[PDB]
């Protein structure tokens, strides 16, 4: 049986901006097989009912996966995305980098 | 231009959870525009794009249907491909399929595939002449001499040249004030001083459609690049894509580095420079 | 618009 580890991205849809509202995005892609926990944090807490996009997969037969939900940046607050995968020994907490 | 029509099938078993788990979804293009997903008392093929709306009610009755019969071949195929590689019932596998189109700018049919991955890899291939078949496998050949005996590439053949492509037609007609839309990317440089001697120089491609780009950072020759990276392009959440392309400069070197973007919505290239 | 599958791997 075939193993791939997600590669993951957390950014936002528009360019951070403190106060404005946006959207927070979790990219999780290139894995498999499908099964896969992501979260994402505020302050390290996990953000109420985050909503993903439907599973879909690459040329290579790996698999994709958009989660996101509404955020308004701020200097304080900290996001993240939290990744759960077979191929991962333990969980994948990727920072949220506002110029990435 | 070129165009696709693309449908991506993956089913799941659950070793003591039941049937398995099929989700289907279909693209025209870089857009997503269906969904099903039999984890429901009644899944039905819904719409994934706005337009989609456009179609009756007998539409959407007829994919429902072409769905919850594919989910269920999907779990005969699961157990017949279980059986032939001597597998128990507690391991969980995956089956994909991807079917589907491509035009080319003469806006007729130009290539069309099916193939079937078992478990992340490689397992049954239509090839391009549309009659012969790849196996992976001493298994995959079973199959292959089932669709041998069962004209199965025949009848692909009809679907591909002709199913497929009449309907990718009628698809882009409905979503044309978005599929046929190219949308340019907005592009920026950022600056961050990793250190007193080094600058990070990143490119910033933002909301393009569709998803093929290029990003460069180009150099006048006497530019010493430190480091470099390309992320791969993500969806943006509202149908756009972004990416970004980063270089580690000498900081005074700032200005040998030129930034350029191809884009099908440019009317021509973009450089940017910091 | 999908296939029906016509045959069985």
């Amino acid at each position: 049986m075939i193993q791939r580890t997600p590669k993951i991205q957390v950014y936002s849809r528009h360019p951070a901006e403190n106060g404005k509202s946006n959207f927070l995005n979790c990219y999780v892609s290139g894995f498999h097989p499908s099964d896969i926990e992501v979260d994402l944090l505020k302050n390290g807490e996990r953000i109420e009912k985050v909503e993903h996009s439907d599973l879909s997969f690459s040329k290579d037969w790996s698999f994709y996966l958009l989660y996101y939900t509404e955020f308004t940046p701020t200097e304080k607050d900290e996001y993240a995305c939290r990744v759960n995968h077979v191929t991962l020994s333990q969980p994948k907490i990727v920072k949220w980098d506002r110029d990435m | 231009g070129s165009h696709s029509l693309k449908y991506f099938h993956t089913s799941v078993s659950r070793p003591g959870r039941g049937e398995p788990r099929f989700i289907s979804v279909g693209y025209v293009d870089d857009t997503q525009f269906v969904r099903f997903d039999n984890d429901a008392a009644s899944p039905r093929m819904v719409p994934r794009a706005p337009w989609m709306e456009q179609e009756g009610s007998e539409y959407w009755d007829r994919e429902t249907r072409s769905a919850r019969d594919t989910a269920q071949i999907f779990r005969v195929n699961l157990r017949t491909l279980r059986g032939y590689y001597n597998q128990s019932e507690a391991g969980s596998h995956t089956l994909q399929w991807m079917h589907g189109c491509e035009l080319g700018p003469d806006g007729r049919f130009l290539r069309g595939y099916e193939q079937f991955a078992y478990d992340g890899k490689d397992y049954l291939t239509l090839n391009e002449d549309l009659r012969s078949w790849t196996a992976v496998d001493t298994a995959a050949q079973i199959s292959e001499q089932k669709s041998n005996d069962a004209s199965e590439a025949e009848h692909q053949r009809a679907y591909l040249e002709d199913t497929c492509v009449e309907w990718l037609h009628k698809y882009l007609e409905k979503g044309k004030e978005t599929l046929l839309h190219l949308e340019p990317p907005k592009t920026h440089v950022t600056h961050h001083p990793i250190s007193d001697h080094e600058a990070t120089l990143r490119c910033w491609a933002l909301g393009f459609y569709p998803a093929e780009i290029t990003l460069t950072w180009q150099q006048d020759g006497e530019g010493h690049t430190q480091d470099t990276e390309l992320v791969e392009t993500r969806p943006a959440g509202d149908g756009t894509f972004q990416k970004w392309a980063a270089v580690v400069v000498p900081s005074g070197e700032e200005q040998r580095y030129t930034c350029h973007v191809q884009h099908e919505g440019l009317p021509e290239p973009v450089t940017l420079r910091w | 618009r999908m296939y029906s599958p016509t045959s069985i791997l």
